[PDB]
């Protein structure tokens, strides 16, 4: 019951799914052969990790997990990686040409390819399911298959689940990683296609995770590996309320009744601490007090914006490990006197808060510090529009001289679905701007 | 794997052809018999790109050599790498081409042309995921101008949705008298606008300045010249060749650096001819370009910047982002964020350190205005016109010519010019 | 209030099938015009490739009559 299917897309999809479910097999004292000696019912049971890993007769927890990418390298990496034995061949999905940084080759020509092998496989996750509740879609804005693939995947998952909840982890380009020029086109295309498909989404922009490395870790040239460690800790914040269970634990989509006010209004700001390096936290015990104030340093939010600029319509606070509601109260406290947050006139101020007890953990040899309590809160604020104003503003330079257009019309695509694509975000913005002024 | 099939037409197309292979096959580790004997397994990673994998761990090169007449093919087969192509790939001709586009195109050529796409489906019919065609030759000849073209048109009708790339040499008096070259170039680049995706321009007017002016060798040969062309075929391909992430195949290349399809023109450009710094800014000086063109003359559409070597991926990232705002001038607003860095570990041989350059810039124009200028001075006296005509050609064909490649001019113009507001 | 309940639940499930078949016409519609319009303009392609090869034709038959003509 509540089971969770991931479905991890393209280079960035699959490259942090691989980072999300090493940490999940620590979390839970999964080994790499996916035996779990802690758990004695063996071959199925209803525990609270169940959400996300199935089991075998012989003992074996296997992810709910589809990967899929339209080219074979990043995912042959899977097959022969430390957590090869994780995964059944079948949850492994690939192609051999990708979609060359193209929307319209991951949507359409190369795509459509592969489509209903994918489904094939995601139905037969869910006929193990015997309670499902959604998907988790990991996947880039920028690449071809992470913008053109999920779309169309995110469309059909629609018309086959109905609407059974659709959650996204996308990664918002930054220049400083970025592969292609055509990024924010691909941007556009897919935020318009999967926005009526999608009930939350969390963007993650690379450029604020680089700058969190770089100025947090003592980091001089984050990789993709550095970034996706810190990727996979704010994930696991999130999901951990569906992987473990406790008194003060929150379920969330509990707050996601307080995040989604409208249907489109629907891309939380996620905010993470702490993150610091085992150097510096060897001095300092970090409290419950100190990583929350850090919530509201912009320079530690997941997505690069002003909220203190904007208005806020929700404020969550999810915390992990040696943390107890007094503390919490009181540190929530000291925000409100110290810090004006401004709530838009129409939803109530209180923050909501959920804790779940087990501590965090980290992978060995990486950066991050482990420590014994961590947060990280989810608001949904105004300013997160600001990502989407940088991303159309990209689009409008490239757009009215056409430069690169050539490419997708050439794979079938028509200048109307651009024009159309760019109007829903105007349309966005213009919500975002809405819902911030003052009644009557 | 993603392959690549590579074409070399004509004596300079063969000539620059065999280097790259002796260039590269010396970066993968693979010798002149076809066996590997390197130390990294970085050699291997992507050797299935360029090389075909034969029993007894043989490596043969995805490579057909096509020529109208015996000569420069029988010393390749000679040379140092000679023994390492597939004998069954050499597709030569007797009449020869003349120095004639008409005949290389669609006589002498074109009696020649199916035997070589017996040999391209052959090797394309055994790809495991074909990526498409590089092609070199010269523009100013007869046989890797005409008939290179009309390979690559005839290529195109059977793997329409592949890319098509080429090496092309433009021709210049400093190195050739042959009269009758802008003829043959403007009759080329006249297909190269319409059936290739992507050609790097290498301008033997920059090669011979480079090699006269900065290396200092008073009577350039066409090694010395080759030299430098293999350098940067090198360069420009390890990005298809290595892991890596950015423009790592053709089509991927093709998406960044060709805005508009008619636009796909590129000035190649290598360092050093030593700091971070310093290879960056050589990296942008006309003076290390190989097509004859100042960059300052115009504005980039797109950059590709590939560092090769050890040396500190933060300092590479601060100075290609010092050199863009500091010549913020020179790249168009209109394209965010259009200069990709790739850095490989793998240095070339015989240095530390180098940086190559691929430039989409309207600067271009001035390589076909030269060419144009060139052509217009013979065309108007209608000099030479009776050894095209006598191939059934009609002047028609070339006042069409003359045009197409003048429009291309103006489109360069066009968007140099273009404002965002 | 039971039928209203009645009719309540059964808004729910026609908005539901609604909402699936509108997405499932709509990508049909996508798919076979961007099926259609990818063939197009390869068969374009083709076509002033095909071009071409007349054009190739009309040159060598050119020579042809030059040569024999006036010989
Ligand atoms: N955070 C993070 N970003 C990544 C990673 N890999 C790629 N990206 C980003 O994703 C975008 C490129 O998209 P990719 O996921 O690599 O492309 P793809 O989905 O495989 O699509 P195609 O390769 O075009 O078929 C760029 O913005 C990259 O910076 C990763 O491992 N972690
Ligand atoms: C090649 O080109 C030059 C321009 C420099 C860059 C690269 O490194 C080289 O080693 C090589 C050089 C060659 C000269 C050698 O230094 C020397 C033995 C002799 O003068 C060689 C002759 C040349 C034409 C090359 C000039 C250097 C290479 C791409
Ligand atoms: N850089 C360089 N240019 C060459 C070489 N061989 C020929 N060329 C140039 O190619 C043009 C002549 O074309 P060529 O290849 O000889 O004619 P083809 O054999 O009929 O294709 C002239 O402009 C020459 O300068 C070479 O090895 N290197
Ligand atoms: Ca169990
Ligand atoms: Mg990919
Ligand atoms: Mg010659």
């Amino acid at each position: 019951m509540r089971e969770c299917i991931s479905i991890h897309v393209g280079q960035a999809g699959v490259q942090i799914g691989n980072a999300c479910w090493e940490l999940y097999c620590l979390e839970h004292g999964i080994q790499p052969d996916g035996q779990m000696p802690s758990d004695k019912t063996i071959g199925g049971g209803d525990d609270s990790f169940n959400t996300f890993f199935s089991e075998t007769g012989a003992g074996k927890h296997v992810p709910r997990a589809v990967f899929v990418d339209l080219e074979p390298t990043v995912i042959d990496e899977v097959r022969t990686g430390t957590y090869r034995q994780l995964f059944h061949p079948e949850q492994l999905i690939t192609g051999k040409e990708d979609a060359a940084n193209n929307y319209a080759r991951g949507h359409y020509t190369i795509g459509k390819e592969i489509i209903d092998l994918v489904l094939d496989r995601i139905r037969k996750l869910a006929d193990q399911c015997t309670g499902l509740q959604g998907f988790l879609v990991f996947h880039s804005f920028g690449g071809g298959t992470g913008s053109g693939f999920t779309s169309l995947l995110m469309e059909r998952l629609s018309v086959d689940y109905g609407k059974k909840s659709k959650l996204e982890f996308s990664i918002y380009p930054a220049p400083q990683v970025s592969t292609a020029v055509v990024e924010p086109y691909n941007s556009i295309l897919t935020t318009h296609t999967t926005l009526e498909h999608s009930d939350c989404a969390f963007m993650v922009d690379n450029e604020a995770i680089y700058d969190i490395c770089r100025r947090n870790l003592d980091i001089e040239r984050p990789t993709y590996t550095n970034l996706n460690r810190l990727i996979s800790q704010i994930v696991s914040s999130i999901t951990a309320s569906l992987r473990f269970d406790g008194a003060l634990n929150v379920d969330l989509t509990e707050f996601q009744t307080n995040l989604v006010p409208y249907p489109r209004i629907h891309f939380p700001l996620a905010t993470y601490a702490p993150v610091i390096s085992a150097e510096k936290a060897y001095h300092e015990q970090l409290s419950v007090a100190e990583i929350t104030n850090a919530c509201f340093e912009p320079a530690n939010q997941m997505v690069k914006c002003d909220p203190r600029h904007g208005k806020y319509m929700a404020c969550c606070l999810l915390y992990r490990g040696d943390v107890v509601p007094k503390d919490v109260n009181a540190a929530i406290a000291t925000i409100k006197t110290k810090r004006s947050i401004q709530f838009v006139d129409w939803c109530p101020t209180g923050f909501k808060v959920g804790i779940n007890y087990q501590p965090p953990t980290v992978v060995p040899g990486g950066d991050l510090a482990k420590v014994q309590r961590a947060v990280c809160m989810l608001s949904n604020t105004t300013a997160i529009a600001e990502a989407w104003a940088r991303l159309d503003h990209k689009f409008d330079l490239m757009y009215a001289k056409r430069a690169f257009v050539h490419w997708y019309v050439g794979e079938g695509m028509e200048e109307g679905e651009f024009s159309e694509a760019r109007e829903d975000m105007a349309a966005l913005e213009k919500d975002y701007e809405e819902v911030g002024v003052d009644s009557v | 794997m993603r392959e690549i099939v590579h074409i070399q037409a004509g004596q300079c197309g063969n000539q620059i052809g065999a280097k790259f292979w002796e260039v590269i096959s010396d970066e993968h580790g693979i010798d002149p018999t076809g066996s590997y004997h390197g130390d990294s397994d970085l050699q291997l990673e992507r050797i299935n790109v360029y090389y075909n994998e034969a029993t007894g761990n043989k490596y043969v090169p995805r490579a057909i050599l096509v020529d109208l007449e015996p000569g420069t093919m029988d010393s390749v087969r000679s040379g140092p790498f000679g023994q390492i192509f597939r004998p069954d790939n050499f597709v030569f001709g007797q009449s020869g081409a003349g120095n004639n586009w008409a005949k290389g195109h669609y006589t002498e050529g074109a009696e020649l042309v199916d035997s070589v796409l017996d040999v391209v489906r052959k090797e394309s019919e055994s790809c495991d995921c074909l990526q498409g065609f590089q092609l070199t030759h010269s523009l100013g000849g007869g046989t890797g101008s005409g008939m290179g073209t009309l390979l690559i048109s005839k290529i195109r009708e059977e793997y329409p949705d592949r890319i098509m790339n080429t090496f092309s040499v433009m021709p210049s008096p400093k190195v050739s008298d042959t009269v009758v070259e802008p003829y043959n170039a403007t009759l080329s680049v006249h297909q190269l606008v319409e059936n290739t995706d992507e050609t790097y321009c290498i301008d033997n007017e920059a090669l011979y300045d480079i090699c006269f002016r900065t290396l200092k060798l008073t009577t350039p040969t066409y090694g010395d010249l080759n030299h430098l062309v293999s350098a940067t075929m090198s360069g420009v391909t390890t990005c298809l060749r290595f892991p890596g992430q950015l423009n790592a195949d053709l089509r991927k290349l093709a998406v960044n650096m060709v805005p508009f399809p008619r636009l796909h023109f590129f000035m190649p450009g290598f360092a050093p001819l030593l700091t971070v710094p310093e290879l960056t800014q050589q990296m942008f000086d006309s003076k290390n370009m190989m097509a004859a063109c100042d960059p300052r003359h115009g504005r980039y559409l797109t950059v590709a910047a590939i560092f090769r070597g050890r040396m500190s991926m933060k300092e590479v990232d601060e100075q290609m982002l010092n050199v863009q705002n500091k010549n913020s001038s020179y790249f168009v607003e209109w394209i965010p964020n259009n200069v990709k860095t790739a850095v490989c570990d793998i240095p070339p041989r015989g240095l530390k350190m180098s940086a190559t350059f691929i430039g989409n810039s309207t600067a271009i124009q001035e390589l076909f205005k030269r060419i144009s200028e060139q052509f217009t001075a013979m065309f108007r006296r209608k000099a030479f016109l009776h050894w095209y005509t006598g191939e059934g050609m009609d002047e028609m064909e070339f006042t069409e010519a003359e045009s197409n490649m003048n429009d291309l001019v103006s489109e360069y113009q066009q968007y140099q010019d273009a404002t965002a507001d | 209030k039971r039928e209203h309940e009645r009719e309540v639940i059964q808004k729910a499930i026609e908005e539901n099938n609604n909402f699936i078949k509108m997405a499932k016409e709509k990508l049909a519609q996508k798919m076979e015009s961007n099926k259609e319009n990818r063939e197009a303009h390869l068969a374009a392609m083709l076509e002033r490739l095909q071009e071409k090869d007349k054009h190739a034709e009309e040159v060598r038959k050119n020579k042809e009559l030059k040569e024999e003509a006036s010989r």
